[PDB]
């Protein structure tokens, strides 16, 4: 009922982006999208299996700022 | 005593709503305004099924400008799409939730640099758009560092460099209520209590005789700010009952034509404020609105209406005939159309922006100023001031 390339969440009849299909994500409200298929500056520090750098304040502060969340892992 | 505003006539809420109507159905990334959908659910008043698509809408623009667009929103914006999320009662959340949370992280670490361990240097924005991140990102349980709120705090706290708007103040204390009621920041709690009352005080202290806090169009957000916690020893109640008595007035004599300004306005004539984002009610019923009929007659009187630049060599100076109830934005066309002048303008969530005018573009810290005769700044901008006939029209380019 919606465009080519632009998945449609089913029960809500809502369409959306097939980059968001099957990407971890629940875009839609029926989850249909999902199972249905450098140097760093001072003060920064560097996430562990990436190339991003992020303030050293960003560490343990409840939100994972790196992709693999490794700035938050180290705290517990 | 507490800042109360008693319930104003139904036919005169449902008035302001209905201006809000037609953008229900502007669904194009350059009209999509998060503030317009935030103000209707904290009001009394829904669109119905609009609201849903135009939530769609929202996350569909925003996470794919920002992760993946013509003209991409900015991050204050984005804060706004933040608020429009909890009154879905909907948290920020996975990969892309996570990534638009650290883009608006990474806004305030920028503002924070940008301002300096000294505090003379400026944000690349605002203060108004620095407390909006900040309380954004609370409103989602996102934390800040203290050396972030330190900036907030030193630009309200005694001996402060600068001078800041009643709607700049509001909108910090709105941020500092949020850090406070979620026990966040704990090392710099007495501070931020603290920083509530200054706000409080400053905000009393800039009511006009009128009534209003600063201008009438300060008012709504000073009020959302003001209804969030007591005020003892002040006489909190007097003070925003006046602004009630100013605000009616000003209602009563059509001043709330932009769409930002009702959706700013009606969350506080629904007794609600950006606050009660942290405890969201998303299921209070609220009054279905439906279109007003109404007719459209045209005028039949021509006005004219004087435009000058006086900020440029040559000067500009003409004399511009328009049909009577034309905005500053169709004198600013006509203009054009005659030969001689030119402009530009920018989207934002405020409606067209001025940012160029006859080839000069505003610089940093650098604004096209709207005033009429004499030397009186416009209170609304190009395309809601209407000029009445005989009017001077000056666009001035100021720094700030
Ligand atoms: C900061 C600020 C404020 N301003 Co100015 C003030 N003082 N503003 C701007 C500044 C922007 C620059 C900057 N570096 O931040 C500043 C000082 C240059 C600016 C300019 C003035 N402002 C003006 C007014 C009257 C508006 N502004 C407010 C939005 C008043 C705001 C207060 C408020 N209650 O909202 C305000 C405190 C916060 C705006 C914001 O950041 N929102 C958050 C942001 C995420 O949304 P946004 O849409 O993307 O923000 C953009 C727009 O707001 C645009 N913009 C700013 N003001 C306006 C006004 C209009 C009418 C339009 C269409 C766009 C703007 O600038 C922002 C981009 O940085 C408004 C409430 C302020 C008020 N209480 O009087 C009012 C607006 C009243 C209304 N009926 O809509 C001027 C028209 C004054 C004049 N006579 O010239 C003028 C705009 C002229 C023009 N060239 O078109
Ligand atoms: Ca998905
Ligand atoms: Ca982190
Ligand atoms: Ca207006």
């Amino acid at each position: 009922s919606c465009p080519p390339t632009k998945f449609q969440c089913r029960t809500s009849g809502l369409c959306v982006p097939l980059t968001w299909r099957c990407d971890r994500d629940l875009d839609c409200s029926d989850g249909s999208d999902e199972e249905e298929c450098l140097a760093c500056l001072a003060g920064e520090l560097r996430c562990t299996l990436s190339d991003d750098c992020i303030p050293l304040t960003w560490r343990c502060d409840g939100h994972p700022d790196c992709p693999d969340s490794s700035d938050e892992l180290g705290c517990g | 005593e507490m800042c109360e505003i008693p319930e104003m006539d139904s036919h005169l809420v449902e008035k302001l709503g209905q201006h809000l109507l037609p953008w229900m159905d502007r669904l194009s990334l350059e009209h999509l305004n998060p503030s317009i959908y935030v103000g209707l659910r904290l009001s009394s008043l829904q669109a119905g099924t609009k609201e849903d698509l135009y939530l769609h809408s929202l996350k569909l623009g925003y996470q794919q400008c920002l992760l993946g667009c013509q003209g991409k929103p900015s991050m204050g914006q984005l804060a706004l799409y933040l608020l429009a999320l909890r009154a879905n009662c909907e948290f920020v959340r996975g990969h892309k939730g996570d990534r638009l949370v650290s883009q608006l992280k990474w806004f305030l670490e920028d503002e924070k640099r940008a301002i300096g361990h000294d505090h003379k240097g400026h944000p690349h924005t605002s203060y108004y758009q620095y407390g909006l991140g900040i309380l954004a990102l609370c409103l989602h349980q996102k934390r800040v560092h203290d050396s972030v709120v330190d900036k907030l705090l030193y630009a309200v706290e005694p001996f402060h460099q600068g001078h800041h708007s009643v709607d700049t103040a509001a909108m910090a204390g709105l941020a500092f209520t949020c850090l406070k009621r979620s026990n966040f920041n704990p090392g710099r709690r007495q501070r931020i209590t603290m920083a509530i009352r200054t706000v409080q005080e400053e905000i009393l202290k800039a009511q006009t005789p009128e009534g209003h806090f600063g201008n009438v169009y300060s008012t709504p957000l000073a009020l959302q700010f003001l209804m969030t916690s007591p005020m003892r020893g002040a006489e909190l109640g007097t003070a925003c009952l006046k602004a009630r008595v100013a605000l009616l007035a000003s209602l009563q004599d059509g001043a709330f034509q932009n769409a930002l300004m009702i959706s700013q306005l009606l969350p506080v004539l629904n007794h609600k404020t950006y606050i009660d984002l942290i405890f969201p009610d998303c299921l209070a019923p609220r009054v279905m609105l439906e279109p007003a009929a109404e007719t459209i007659p045209q005028t039949q009187e021509i006005i004219s209406v004087t435009l000058q630049v006086l900020s440029l060599l040559p000067p500009y100076r003409q004399s511009i005939s328009v049909l009577a109830g034309s905005t500053v934005e169709d004198v600013l066309k006509k203009a054009h159309e005659l030969g001689g002048f030119t402009y530009e303008t920018q989207a934002s969530l405020s409606g067209p922006y001025l940012t160029s005018v006859m080839g000069k573009a505003a610089g940093e810290r650098e604004f096209w100023q709207l005033l009429r005769d004499p030397n009186t700044p416009l209170l609304q901008g190009i395309a809601d001031y209407r000029p009445k006939d005989g009017e001077t029209i000056e666009l001035r380019l100021v720094s700030w």
